[PDB]
C-alpha cells in the first residue's frame, strides 16, 4: 500500500491530492509508482538555492548554468528585498525532496532539478537562445515563468536566436523525440491583455498552461486566448489558499502566486508522465494533455464544445490536468504519425476591413499530396494587416466543423498604429477535427470610431497527419 | 525598460 508523505507542510497542499475533487489528482499518480526517478527538469528563471535543505538531494549540475556572469553556478544574488527568490520558488513545486521533515514535496519529488540563471541581467536573443539550448540530450523538460511584458498593448516574441533554438529543440533534442517547453500563458489580465499576442505562449512549441482559483474560478491575473492548452491551479482571492514551496534563505512559503506557480506544476506532472513511457515525443505529450484534461467545476462564460465532441475555453484550454489519468495513458500509447504542414494562401487581393471585414474560403487541405492532413493538431491564420488603433480590432476564426476560435480580443489599452506583421495567431481549440472545407475569417471593429485600415495577407497554416484518429 | 518580465 503507498504511504503518503509525512513532510510538515504536506497537509496544506490542496492541490495536489484529498477527498474533495478539487486537485490535480497526483497521488493518484504516485500511488501507481510513478514519482519522476530517472527524468530531468531545468527551471529557466533568476537562479536556484542549490543549498536549500528540500532542494539538495535531488539537484542536478549537469541541468543548470549561469548564462547572466557565464559560469556554471546558478546561485542567485542575495539582496536586502530578496529579488532573486523567483527561480527557487519554481523549482520547489517541481522536486522538492519528500519524506525529510522539511516544508512540502515536489510534484515529482524524485526526479532531478536544475536552474538556469538567465534573468538577473539584460535578457537577449542570444540570453533567451543560450537558456533554451542548454544540455539538450540531459535536459528532458524546461520550465518558464516569464515573457513580454503584460501592459496589454505589447506584440512580441522569440526573435531568430530563441526560435532556432526551440526548433533545434524539437527537432534533434531528447534524441530526437524533442525538448518539452512548458509556459506560463501570463499575468495581464487586469490589463485585458491576450495571450495570442505573446509569441512564446502562441507557439506550436510550447505547453501554455493557465491557472485557476482554488474555488474554481477565473483570477483576476489570467488571460484569455485561443492558444492556450490547459490549466492548473494557483492563487486567487484572500480567502482562497496559495502554493507552498521552497523559499530563498532556506526557508519555506506558503503564499506563492500567479500565472508563474501553474507552469512549474505542469512540468512536474509531466515529469511523472515522461517516467510512465519514455519514448513519448513532444508532439506525444500535447495529444496526452488534449485527451486527459478536465473541464468539471470550472467556472467560465465561454465553455463550448468542438468538433470531435470535447470542451473548450479560453481561460482554460481543455481544463485542469489529471495526473493519474496522464500516467495511465501513456503506459501504452501509440506514437503519432510525422507531423505533416499544409500551407494555404487565401487571398487573391488585399481587403478594406472598415467596419466589419468577413473573408470565407473552402480548402482541401493538401488533398492528394504527401502533405494532406485529415486529422488536426494547431491551426494558425497569419495575418499582416494595416489598422489605425490596433486595440479596437476583434478577430475570430471558425473552423469547417463549426468551432470558433478568437484569435483576437479587443485590447483597451492598445492605441499602436503599426499593425501585425505576418503574426502567426494559433489556436488548439480544433485539434482532431477534419480541416477539409469552409473556413471563416472575421476582423470587426469593436469601437464607435471611424477606424480604417486594409488586410493584405492571410495564410491558413494547418499541422496534423492522416491517420490514427478515435471515436468522439 | 526591461525586455523580459518575471
Ligand atoms: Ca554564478
Ligand atoms: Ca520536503
Ligand atoms: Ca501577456
Ligand atoms: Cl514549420
Ligand atoms: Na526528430
Ligand atoms: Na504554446
Ligand atoms: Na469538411
Amino acid at each position: 500500500v503507498y504511504q503518503e508523505p509525512t513532510d510538515p507542510k504536506f497537509p496544506q497542499q490542496w492541490y495536489l491530492s484529498g477527498v474533495t475533487q478539487r486537485d490535480l489528482n497526483v497521488k493518484a499518480a504516485w500511488a501507481q509508482g510513478y514519482t519522476g526517478h530517472g527524468i530531468v527538469v531545468s527551471i529557466l528563471d533568476d537562479g536556484i538555492e542549490k543549498n536549500h535543505p528540500d532542494l539538495a538531494g535531488n539537484y542536478d549540475p549537469g541541468a543548470s548554468f549561469d548564462v547572466n556572469d557565464q559560469d556554471p553556478d546558478p546561485q542567485p544574488r542575495y539582496t536586502q528585498m530578496n529579488d532573486n527568490r523567483h527561480g527557487t520558488r519554481c523549482a520547489g513545486e517541481v522536486a522538492a525532496v519528500a519524506n525529510n521533515g522539511v516544508c512540502g514535496v515536489g510534484v515529482a519529488y524524485n526526479a532531478r532539478i536544475g536552474g538556469v540563471r538567465m534573468l538577473d541581467g539584460e535578457v537577449t536573443d542570444a540570453v533567451e537562445a543560450r537558456s533554451l539550448g542548454l544540455n539538450p540530450n540531459h535536459i528532458h523538460i524546461y520550465s518558464a515563468s516569464w515573457g513580454p511584458e503584460d501592459d496589454g498593448k505589447t506584440v512580441d516574441g522569440p526573435a531568430r536566436l530563441a526560435e532556432e533554438a526551440f526548433f533545434r529543440g524539437v527537432s534533434q533534442g531528447r534524441g530526437g523525440l524533442g525538448s518539452i517547453f512548458v509556459w506560463a500563458s501570463g499575468n495581464g489580465g487586469r490589463e485585458h491583455d491576450s495571450c495570442n499576442c505573446d509569441g512564446y505562449t502562441n507557439s506550436i512549441y510550447t505547453l501554455s498552461i493557465s491557472s485557476a482559483t482554488q474555488f474554481g474560478n477565473v483570477p483576476w491575473y489570467s488571460e484569455a486566448c485561443s492558444s492556450t492548452l490547459a490549466t492548473t491551479y494557483s492563487s486567487g482571492n484572500q480567502n482562497e489558499k496559495q502554493i507552498v514551496t521552497t523559499d530563498l534563505r532556506q526557508k519555506c512559503t506558503e503564499s506563492h502566486t500567479g500565472t508563474s506557480a501553474s507552469a512549474p506544476l505542469a512540468a512536474g506532472i509531466i515529469a511523472l508522465t515522461l517516467e510512465a513511457n519514455k519514448n513519448l515525443t513532444w508532439r506525444d505529450m500535447q495529444h496526452l494533455v488534449v485527451q486527459t484534461s478536465k473541464p468539471a467545476h470550472l467556472n467560465a462564460n465561454d465553455w463550448a464544445t468542438n468538433g470531435v465532441g470535447r470542451k473548450v475555453s479560453h481561460s482554460y484550454g481543455y481544463g485542469l490536468l489529471d495526473a493519474g489519468a496522464m500516467v495511465a495513458l501513456a503506459q501504452n500509447w501509440t506514437t503519432v504519425a510525422p507531423q505533416r504542414k499544409c500551407i494555404i494562401d487565401i487571398l487573391t487581393e488585399p481587403k478594406d476591413i472598415g467596419k466589419r471585414l468577413e473573408v470565407r474560403k473552402t480548402v482541401t487541405a493538401c488533398l492528394g499530396e504527401p502533405n494532406h492532413i485529415t486529422r488536426l493538431e494547431h491551426a494558425q491564420a497569419r495575418l499582416t494587416l494595416s489598422y489605425n488603433r490596433r486595440g479596437d480590432l476583434a478577430i475570430h476564426l471558425v473552423s469547417p466543423m463549426g468551432t470558433r476560435s478568437t484569435l483576437l480580443a479587443a485590447r483597451p489599452h492598445d492605441y499602436s498604429a503599426d499593425g501585425f506583421n505576418d503574426w502567426a495567431f494559433m489556436t488548439t481549440h480544433s485539434w482532431d477535427e477534419d480541416p477539409s472545407g469552409e473556413w471563416v475569417l472575421e476582423i470587426e471593429n469593436t469601437s464607435e470610431a471611424n477606424n480604417y485600415g486594409t488586410l493584405t495577407k492571410f495564410t491558413l497554416v494547418l499541422y496534423g497527419t492522416a491517420s490514427g484518429s478515435l471515436v468522439p | 525598460a526591461r525586455r523580459r518580465k518575471k
